[PDB]
């Protein structure tokens, strides 16, 4: 993950991961994701745009909006400044994948299981940031708004699902967990992108 | 207008009750969301809602199976052209005539919306904060 470390502006690694903690995910996620945990830890990367989070702290809320077959497990590992969620899905029938859950628009997108390309290439590619993650307004929002801390995000008030307009005027720094919980209770099921 | 109560009420789910501070923050969120809605005209709330329904849309295993195959093909381009436009990559992947091409290509807010539509310059008037269900 030399590329990830070189291309992330103003990285802050807030903490390393306990090894005993991440090794209970041995059979749930890829070796690649585990290596990324050891490198990235808990932190804020790419000039504040992405955060690596404690998976079990996001486990319940992803199972709340991401429907799964009984042979699937989902492990959250990264979020956007908006509270969008990246998670690794273990799937024993068709093989693994990553799901990008856009909390603003109520969609999920099936991404490749390959964490190496996602994190060294995809999140630095401007058109993926725009077309996959709808993150293109970030540099514009971040000149007018402070940086959310790792337990905060740019929330829309009101939420876009709740009829809010998508503009910088409706953005507030809110605590991420009750926000995401409220947005999900406002929306039906996630829609496939 | 007439006061539209969110149906069903929001929940304070049991998993989040072990933390005594969560409910407080939830209530704060629900209140700030409610004021944000009530600050809108009915027209613009309906405008945004129908705009929102435009994003996103069978058997999920079959769709994910196809998407996995497609994503492996997309990955081959990303490895070679790190800064290439992903729409171009996707179009080239989706244009191949073999491989991928063998695989056939296959609500709390909505309730407020439906109650409002049968109610029909004028401001939205909803209540989100009452009747938080505990457990």
């Amino acid at each position: 993950f030399e590329k990830f470390l070189e291309r992330s502006g103003n990285s802050i690694k807030l903490e390393e991961f306990s090894e005993d903690y991440i090794r209970q995910y041995n059979n749930l996620v890829s070796e690649k994701l585990i290596s990324f945990w050891r490198i990235a830890g808990i932190g804020i990367y790419c000039n504040g745009l992405f955060r690596t989070i404690i998976p079990n702290d996001y486990q319940y809320i992803i199972e709340e909006c991401y429907p799964m077959y009984d042979y699937e497990t989902v492990t959250p590992f990264m979020i956007t400044v908006f509270g969008d969620i990246f998670a690794y899905v273990k799937n024993h029938v068709i093989g693994d994948y990553v799901v990008f859950i856009n909390i603003r628009y109520g969609t999920f997108k099936i991404l490749s299981e390959n964490i190496d390309i996602l994190l060294n290439i995809v999140i630095f590619n401007k058109s993926c940031l725009e077309n996959w993650f709808l993150l293109n307004e970030y540099n514009t929002i971040k000149e007018v708004k402070a940086m959310p801390k790792i337990d905060e995000c740019y929330g829309y008030v009101p939420a876009l699902v709740a009829g809010g307009k998508d503009c910088i005027d409706n953005i507030q720094i809110v605590k991420i967990a009750p926000y995401i919980d409220t947005v999900i209770q406002l929306m039906g099921d996630l829609k496939r992108i | 207008l007439s006061v539209i109560f969110v149906k069903p009420p929001f929940q304070l789910k049991k998993k989040f009750q072990k933390d005594p501070f969560y409910e407080i923050e939830m209530r704060k969120q629900l209140q700030m969301q409610q004021d944000g809605i009530n600050n809108m005209t009915i027209f613009e709330w309906l405008k945004n809602r129908e705009n929102f329904k435009k994003y996103g849309r069978s058997k999920k295993i079959q769709e994910d199976f196809r998407d996995r195959y497609r994503n492996a093909k997309i990955d081959e381009y990303l490895l070679l052209y790190e800064d290439m436009d992903i729409k171009a990559i996707e179009a080239m992947v989706d244009s191949e005539l073999e491989g991928l091409a063998a695989l056939a290509n296959p609500g709390r807010s909505l309730n407020i919306e439906n109650e409002l539509l049968k109610l029909i310059k004028i401001k939205m008037n909803v209540n989100l904060v009452e009747n938080l269900e505990i457990v």
